[PDB]
Order: C-alpha cells, then sequence, then structure tokens
RNA sequence: GAGCUACCUAAAAACAAUUUUAUGAAUCAACUCGUCUAUGUGGCAAAAUAGUGAGAAGAUUUUUAGGUAGAGGUGAAAAGCCU
RNA sequence: CCGCCUGUUUACCAAAAACAUCACCUCUAGCAUUACAAGUAUUAGAGGCACUGCCUGCCCAGUGAUCACUUGUUCCUAGGGACUAUGACGGCUAAACGAGGGUCCAACUGU
RNA sequence: AAUUAUAUAACUUAUCUAUUUUAUAGUAUAAGUUUGAAAUUUCGGUUGGGGUGACC
C-alpha cells in the first residue's frame, strides 16, 4: 500500500475483516466491535496507514502525529476509529526493533531507510553505503540530479562535488604537525545528510535494496 | 413564478385567515428553525403545508429531524412535508422493523448503509416492496392493519 | 447505557441473522410485531358452547383441518383479529385459555396415550400444563417447577380450569425442586415426559424489560444455558420408562440451544449410562400443519416454527425422542 | 510589576470627583455630606 | 470607587543613523516589553537588581481631561481585569 | 513538529501549539433624527474557520424522448376528476516567519 | 433537576375609539395560552477509593 497516494488501501479492510471472521473470536465474539492493532519498526508509516485508512473510509481526517523523523508517538494509544460501516478501529503502537538486528549489513539497510536514528550511526558512514548499493544496481539517478560527472565510485570524490554544487562550507579543525589550525573546508557532513535525503524522497530513483536475495 | 403554482395548489390561500398562515410560519421559524430560504421553498414545493393545522406538522417535522436524523436540507430536497403521515409511518418502520434502516446514532454513523429517502416514499407500493423491502404485497398489508390496531391502543 | 431489549437484538443480528440469512428479515419483523393469540377450550361443561360461540368468531380449529383430544380455535390465515377476553363459565371454570398455537405442538406431538404416567418438569404457567390435562383422559400426571411464585399462580391456573375433583385425585400433583436432582428420584417412572428448559424466550426479551436473560447482571447463566439444558433434558432422559417417549421444547431460535443440546444428550447418555435413542421423524405432521404453521426444514433435529407475519404463531422448537431400551 | 503606586495625584482629578459641587449633584451625594455633618468631621469633602 | 487596570471618546506629543524600497520589511539606540540564568528572599524591591533577550513608522508608545460600576462594567477569552 | 505571518494574553509562578489575524463560509435584518448611523444588501449585526490551485460529498422523477404514459400529490365517490416542464468534506500549497517544542554537525570553551 | 417567571416577543376573549350592518380595525387595561432573558433552591444512605451493578 502506498500511503501517501492510498494505493490499494481499500483492500486492506475487507481481508481485515475476512481472516476475522474465520478465526474463533472467543471472549470478544459478542462484541460487535473491532479493534485492530498495528506493529511494526520505526518510520514504515504506521501512523499515516491509520489516518489514511480513516480518511479513506471515514473521511474525518488525521488521527495521529504523523511525522518524518523516528521517534514521533512515543507509546501506545486510544483506540482510532477508521471505518463506520464495520465499526473498525486501529490501534497505534511506537516503533520497536529487536536489539539483534543479525548482520550489520541489515542494519545499513535499516539506518538507510531511516528507521533507526542517524546520529548513532553516523551519514558519514551510511552516505558510501549508498553509493556502493547504487552503483552496484547501476540506478545512476544522482548523476543527473547532482552534476558531478558520468559516474564515480569514491564516497571522497562524490561529497566533495556535492557540497560544491550546494554551495556548503565549514571550517573544521585539522591536526598538523606544527599545531592545531582551523582550516575552512567543505562541507561534507551537510552532503552526506543532504544526498541521504534525496535517497528517501525518490529523486535518486527506485531501488531494492535486497535484490541480490530474490535468488535465494 | 412561486406564487402562481402555489395560488393554484391552494387558492384559499388569501381567503385564509391572517393567524393561520403566521401559526404555520411561525412554526417553521420558532419550533423548526428552518432557513429563511428553506421556508419559502418549503411553501412553494409543497403548498399543502398550510392547509395541515398547525402542532400537527411541527410533529411530522420532528418525525424526520429525530426519528430518522435527516437534516434540514435533507427535508426541503424531497419534499417530505407532501406525503401522508400515515404513509411514511407505515415504510420507515417497516424497513426499520426489517433492519435496513437505522436511526442515526449520537456519533453520526449508521452501521448499516440506509436505503434513499426518495426511494422509500416516492416509489410505488408494488415497486417499494419489490426493491426497497423485497417482501410479499400480502405480508405489508398485515403489516398495515398490525401498526394501526397498536396504534389505537397506543 | 443499552437496555437488555437492546442487547437481545444485538444478539440476534450478529448470530440469528447469518443462521438464517436471507430469512432474517421477515422473522426479525415478526418478533417486533406483535403476536397471535389462539384459544384453547376448557371442553367440560363449556365444551359444546365454546365450539358454537368460536364459530361465531370466524375462528377454525387447525386441528381439526388436520385431522381432515385437543381442539383450539384460531383465525384465518393473515387474520389479525384479537380473541376477546376468557370469561367464566357457568359451572365457575373458565371457557378457555388463550395461548399461542405453537405451544400446543409439543403436547399434541408427544403422542399422549390413555393410562399413562406423565412428568412435567420446569412446566410453569406455561399453558402445556392446562392443554395436557384436557389430554389426560386417562392418565396419571405430575408438574415440577424450580421456583415456587412462578409455581404459585400455576396452581391457580389449575382451579380456574381443573374441576376440583379431577385434581383431587393422585392424577395431579404438584411439586416445586430441581430437574436435574429429580431425575435420580423417579427413574424409569413416566412413559411421557415433556421437558419444557428454560431458554432465552427471544419473543419476550425483546418486548419486556423485567426478568430478561440478556441483561448485564445475568451474563453467568446466559453462557450456561446449555448446559442446563442438557443437565435437565438428561434428567428426564433418565425418568422416562423403558420405550417411553419424550418431547424436548425450546423457545428460542439459537441453534447452539436446540439441536447441538438434543444431539449431545444423547451422546451422553449413550457414553456414561449406556443408553440408545431412537430419532423420530414428524415431517408427515408437518405437512398436516402447513396451512397453520410454517416450518423451515434447515434443522437436522426437531420441528422449529418460525414466526411469519401471514402465521405470526412462532417460536417453538420441539423434538420427538423415544428411548429405545 | 511594583505596586503600591496607583494614587497619581491631579488637582482636577480629585476635584471633581470627591468635591464640593460634585457631592452635592446627587441627593446619593448630598445624604454623604449629610452623615458626615452629623458626625462632626472636619472637612466635609476635597 | 475606572488617578491602578480593561475598553472607548476628545485634544495632543515622540521616533536618531543605516539598507531596502515604498513596507503591521531589515540592522540597531531612545523608548516599549519581560524569553532565559543568576542573585535576592523581613530583600533596594509586598515582584527588584545584574546579565541576557523581543519589538522599535506601527494593530506603535506616551501625556492630559472625560465616559462605562458590582443582578454590573470591560475583555485580540487568561473565567483576565475593575486601587 | 506546531502555528500561515506582524500582532495579543493569565499585573505578582505558564508568552505557547493558546487568542487575534487577512481570505473564505454561515445566519439575521428592506430601514431614519442619541449606539449601529446622519448609514441602506458590493451595506450593518452575530458566529464560525489559515488562505491557495487540486482531488473531492451526497443532491441531480422514471421510461418513451422539446413531446406521451407510468408514478407522485390531492379531492369527489375502486371508479372518476384535479395537479405535477457537485457543497457538510479532505489532503494540503510552501515558501516565509518564531526569546515556540524536539533534535544533529561544526567551532568553542573551567561544563 | 424541582418550583416559578407582567425580560421579550407573540396571539385569544374582554375593556375601549373609530368606523360599516354585523364587520374588519387598533388598544395607557385585565384574565388566559404559548415560548424562556432570567431569579430561587437542592445535591439520601450502605457498599476497603473509581466507573457499572446494585442493595435500603
Ligand atoms: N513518500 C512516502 N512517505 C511515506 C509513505 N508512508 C509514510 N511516509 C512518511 O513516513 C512518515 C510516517 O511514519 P511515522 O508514522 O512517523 O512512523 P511510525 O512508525 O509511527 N514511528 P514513530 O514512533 O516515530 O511515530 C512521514 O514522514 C510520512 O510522510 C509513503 O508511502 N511514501
Ligand atoms: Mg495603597
Ligand atoms: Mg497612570
Ligand atoms: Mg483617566
Ligand atoms: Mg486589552
Ligand atoms: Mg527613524
Ligand atoms: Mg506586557
Ligand atoms: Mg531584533
Ligand atoms: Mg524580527
Ligand atoms: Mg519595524
Ligand atoms: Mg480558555
Ligand atoms: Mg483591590
Ligand atoms: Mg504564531
Ligand atoms: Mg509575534
Ligand atoms: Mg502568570
Ligand atoms: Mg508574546
Ligand atoms: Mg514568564
Ligand atoms: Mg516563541
Ligand atoms: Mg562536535
Ligand atoms: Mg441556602
Amino acid at each position: 500500500t502506498n500511503c501517501v497516494k492510498d494505493e490499494n488501501i481499500k483492500q486492506i479492510v475487507p481481508k481485515v475483516m475476512e481472516l476475522i471472521r474465520c478465526s474463533y473470536r472467543y471472549h470478544r465474539a459478542e462484541t460487535p466491535e473491532y479493534c485492530i492493532m498495528v506493529v511494526g519498526v520505526p518510520n514504515v508509516g504506521k501512523s499515516s496507514l491509520i489516518n489514511s485508512l480513516r480518511r479513506q473510509h471515514l473521511r474525518t481526517g488525521k488521527a495521529a502525529r504523523v511525522g518524518g523523523e523516528p521517534g514521533i508517538t512515543r507509546a501506545v494509544t486510544s483506540r482510532i476509529q477508521v471505518c463506520e460501516r464495520p465499526l473498525v478501529f486501529l490501534l497505534d503502537t511506537p516503533g520497536v526493533l529487536a536489539p539483534r538486528i543479525e548482520s550489520v549489513e541489515t542494519g545499513l539497510k535499516l539506518a538507510l531507510c531511516g528507521t533507526v536514528l542517524d546520529h548513532l550511526v553516523g551519514e558519514e558512514t551510511m552516505a558510501d553505503y549508498l553509493l556502493y548499493t547504487l552503483n552496484r544496481h547501476g540506478l545512476f539517478g544522482y548523476v543527473q540530479h547532482y552534476a558531478l560527472a558520468s559516474a564515480c565510485d569514491q564516497i571522497e570524490w562524490v561529497l566533495k562535488n556535492v557540497a560544491i554544487k550546494l554551495r556548503k562550507t565549514r571550517k573544521v579543525k585539522v591536526l598538523t604537525g606544527t599545531g592545531n589550525v582551523n582550516v575552512i573546508q567543505p562541507d561534507y557532513a551537510m552532503a552526506a545528510r543532504d544526498f541521504l535525503r534525496t535517497f528517501r524522497s525518490g529523486l535518486l530513483g527506485q531501488v531494492m535494496l535486497d535484490r541480490d536475495i530474490i535468488p535465494a | 413564478g412561486k406564487l402562481k403554482r402555489v395560488l393554484s395548489v391552494c387558492p384559499e390561500v388569501f381567503t385564509m385567515h391572517q393567524r393561520d398562515i403566521d401559526r404555520v410560519v411561525k412554526v417553521l421559524r420558532e419550533k423548526c428553525l428552518f432557513t429563511a430560504q428553506h421556508i419559502t421553498d418549503v411553501l412553494h414545493r409543497c403548498p399543502t403545508v398550510l392547509q395541515e393545522d398547525p402542532n400537527e406538522l411541527e410533529y411530522k417535522f420532528q418525525y424526520a429531524y429525530f426519528r430518522m436524523g435527516l437534516t434540514h436540507l435533507d427535508i426541503v430536497r424531497t419534499n417530505f412535508l407532501q406525503y401522508s403521515i400515515t404513509k411514511i409511518k407505515q415504510r420507515h418502520i417497516y424497513l426499520e422493523r426489517l433492519g435496513r434502516y437505522q436511526t442515526p446514532d449520537k456519533k453520526g454513523q449508521t452501521q448499516i448503509p440506509n436505503p434513499s429517502l426518495r426511494n422509500i416514499l416516492r416509489v410505488s407500493e408494488a415497486e417499494f416492496l419489490a426493491r426497497t423491502a423485497c417482501s410479499s404485497v400480502e405480508e405489508f398489508q398485515v403489516f398495515k392493519k398490525l401498526l394501526d390496531q397498536e396504534e389505537e391502543e397506543e | 447505557q443499552f437496555t437488555a431489549s437492546r442487547l437481545a437484538l444485538q444478539n440476534f443480528d450478529m448470530t440469528y441473522s447469518v443462521q438464517f440469512g436471507d430469512l432474517w428479515p421477515s422473522i426479525r419483523v415478526s418478533l417486533l410485531s406483535e403476536q397471535k393469540y389462539g384459544a384453547l377450550v376448557n371442553n367440560f361443561a363449556a365444551w359444546d358452547s365454546v365450539s358454537a360461540k368460536l364459530e361465531q368468531l370466524s375462528a377454525k380449529d387447525f386441528v381439526s383441518e388436520a385431522i381432515s383430544n385437543l381442539r383450539c380455535f384460531t383465525f384465518s390465515r393473515g387474520d389479525v383479529s384479537r380473541f376477546p377476553p376468557a370469561r367464566l363459565g357457568s359451572l365457575g371454570l373458565m371457557d378457555y385459555y388463550l395461548m399461542d398455537a405453537a405451544s400446543l405442538l409439543p403436547v399434541l406431538a408427544l403422542g399422549l396415550q390413555h393410562g399413562d404416567t406423565v412428568l412435567d418438569l420446569c412446566a410453569a404457567p406455561g399453558g402445556k400444563t392446562l392443554a395436557l390435562l384436557q389430554t389426560g383422559c386417562c392418565r396419571n400426571l405430575a408438574a415440577n417447577d424450580l421456583s415456587t411464585s412462578r409455581t404459585g399462580r400455576l396452581q391457580k391456573v389449575l382451579h380456574s380450569y381443573v374441576p376440583q375433583d379431577i385434581r383431587e385425585g393422585n392424577q395431579v400433583r404438584v411439586t416445586s425442586w430441581d430437574g436435574r436432582k429429580w431425575g435420580e428420584l423417579e427413574g424409569d417412572t413416566y412413559d411421557r415426559v415433556l421437558v419444557d428448559v428454560p431458554c432465552t424466550t427471544d419473543r419476550h426479551s425483546l418486548h419486556e424489560e423485567e426478568n430478561n436473560i440478556f441483561q448485564r447482571s445475568r451474563k453467568k447463566e446466559r453462557q450456561m444455558l446449555p448446559m442446563l439444558q442438557v443437565q435437565l433434558l438428561a434428567a428426564g432422559l433418565l425418568a422416562t420408562k423403558p420405550g417411553g417417549h419424550v418431547v424436548y421444547s425450546t423457545c428460542s431460535l439459537s441453534h447452539l440451544q436446540n439441536e447441538y443440546v438434543v444431539q449431545g444428550a444423547i451422546e451422553l447418555l449413550a457414553n456414561q449410562y449406556n443408553i440408545k435413542v431412537q430419532v423420530e421423524d414428524l415431517s408427515h405432521f408437518r405437512k398436516l400443519f402447513m396451512d397453520t404453521f410454517c416450518f423451515f426444514p434447515s434443522c437436522q433435529v426437531g420441528e422449529l416454527v418460525i414466526p411469519n407475519l401471514m402465521v405470526n404463531f412462532g417460536p417453538m422448537y420441539f423434538c420427538k425422542l423415544h428411548r429405545l431400551p | 510589576r511594583a505596586r503600591g503606586n496607583e494614587y497619581q495625584p491631579s488637582n482636577i482629578k480629585r476635584k471633581h470627583k470627591h468635591g464640593w459641587v460634585r457631592r452635592l449633584s446627587t441627593p446619593a451625594g448630598v445624604q454623604v455630606i449629610l452623615r458626615r455633618m452629623l458626625k462632626g468631621r472636619k472637612s466635609l469633602s476635597h
């Protein structure tokens, strides 16, 4: 389901009802109201899905503080009405990550999509993973969006030019033999942050991070 | 143009005493809270309202507003007032008892979609039962006889 | 917030509607609409008088058409006329008893025969007793009911209709004891047993707020009704003599309370007590009573009387079981 | 802020509000004078 | 009791320099305000002081006289103000 | 993230996301010698709501086809006449602005 | 919520002044009917606190 364009969201509600009927409600069999729960890792659009269904069916409006950085909804929320005809309510939950994320490569994909805060991982390290993945995939969307060169696979090289494109610079202390001197330098950090934002905004192009695993 | 249809439908309006006309208009403004435009529209669309005595129209409107939850705009467009009270009560309850029609709840949401207001009243009895209720004509005749007896007891 | 009637309607919509599907609309309105009453004659001195008077009213005994010892005059199909209030006879006995026609089918179905001993567990003032008494030309009887006040009026009814001499005979015995406990008391004692288990009384539950099984406080009882029904039905099966016939009657339309109860009880008797029950088919009985009653054949066991707008005599679910050994 | 300085003296304001001519304007004001004369006050008004 | 304060009427006054332009725009004094921290806590003070901050040609600030009074007045609504 | 902006508020514990605000929407009133107003519907009062292009409610007699029937509504008694020629909703611009609530990098430092 | 309610508006019969042979006008008032701006007064008891059940 595409939340922003509400692609196929209508299909979810009939499926939700169909599965419930086959299953035995047990204690809640007599209760007419239907309550459902949405749970996932942070920044997967859980809250916006509740709002999207609410507007699509009940056409009322936002019922969740949607935000662009993980951690918006801190805890559980009261039942949110979704559809009057089946009287189905959605229960919002905060994103939860298991402490074990298997290989570190999975974390990079998890960080790339924004599920985990970019601070602890570091945009600079993440920015490299984007270049490797995009180059391996061959989707050279960035070169058109960022007019740097035909192609490149050096993280340092791409960061240098894009900063010039954005006209971003900063003053950074650089250790040298004769002392510590604050010498102006291109703003690499902004390039990583700005580059990362474009990828998740779709400017670079659609990607399949796990393309290698389909053959299995 | 508005007057000619009203004049033709109910010529006695001119002969009718000022009290009768004022009471009918006063009820809508002070007891039904109809908007000024709607009040003029209601008289034009169904001029028979003036013929009806006061304190019976008010019950008729409250039946639509409260029992059926319909808004003021809905009543004017569908011309509920022209239809007789007996016909509305028989059909509306029959639908309600059959589960087709539910009065909107406090939150304003109906679990099961209601049927078109025009379908309930405008269509003929044969078409009404055939489509709205999907029941036999003979059974409806029994219901009308049953409902009347209950009203007499009430 | 919700009244007991509102909750009762809610349960049928979620459960009963699914069971009957497209038939539910007519049944739903039927229950809300006023019930149809059928006058039952008291026989005795007024035996001829009431029959002639009822003919003037244009009421026709559906039993008489079925034949073409109980006769119950009823109004014509689709007739909404109301029978006049019952009045006392010359001898001091009420001329007729107003009751639901379907309520008399369990008695007519039980195949009452002369020289029999009959038990009426949880009979209450349901009218079947009085009707059964009129059938009991030569049949010792017995009445039981858990409550007292409920049973208190039952005696008043007997006083009004049953003559004192007949009541004085041991034939008429009134008691108020637990049905399940009653099974041990008199095992294999009564050839014919009519068991009317307490049910949800859907028609009464919707109309009447008082003593409504769907009240929130009474939640515990409602859930346990199927278990209680099985035990009472099992108690009757224990009490019936070898080769006896028993009829189990349930007012409610519920599939759980009607078909699973009877079949489950038969299984319980077969396993624990090693007893066998022979199923009996009343389809022929249905054919005779089609004019005055409408049934639906979906039920595997039992003959439920669906309330219809043309014939609003429902709901009665009665199944007859014969004790094989 | 700091309270306590509500009194912002103005002779025109003072005499208009609680003056002799102001008091005599209304009978309710004249009865203020009449009571003050009964008590024995040095000054009957401003 | 509206000399405090909310609001209004009338008669008046203040606004440097700089950049935009032609303005409830910008930097920032006079001036208005009162975000933050610290001290104070019978304190200088029954709400201040030291820093730091917001606005500063406008829905601006200020002065003088008058009007609205408690079952009420006023309120860019805090049940805020009315010694 | 929240509010569109400048602005306003609990004097003496909250200056905000709250109030106001332009624009938009709803209701009421056809009028004079003390408010409104020496005014008159493009006006005045009352209240609601950020606006702006775009998706978007229902509502829109039926069948023949500007024409006849079937309906509907009324009467006179089941008959006879008479008459009937997109607006309560969302995404949201989108930018800008903020002694607002959260963050991150850099420099900086006795934190 | 209970009791009232010449704030207003309304209409009805009267009083009353014009008028036409009964009639339609109005009304320094009274008696009603209808709305309610308001005024007045109240917050039973038992359930280890609370909503629901209840019970006296
Ligand atoms: N482009 C795009 N953005 C989407 C889509 N679905 C969700 N988003 C974006 O993802 C965010 C919504 O996820 P959010 O509700 O914040 O995540 P969460 O799972 O509730 N986590 P949290 O605990 O932080 O609230 C918003 O920034 C929203 O615009 C989509 O299909 N497309
Ligand atoms: Mg002082
Ligand atoms: Mg001063
Ligand atoms: Mg002053
Ligand atoms: Mg002010
Ligand atoms: Mg200047
Ligand atoms: Mg201030
Ligand atoms: Mg500044
Ligand atoms: Mg500024
Ligand atoms: Mg300025
Ligand atoms: Mg407030
Ligand atoms: Mg004071
Ligand atoms: Mg703001
Ligand atoms: Mg501001
Ligand atoms: Mg404060
Ligand atoms: Mg401020
Ligand atoms: Mg403060
Ligand atoms: Mg701020
Ligand atoms: Mg650092
Ligand atoms: Mg007192």
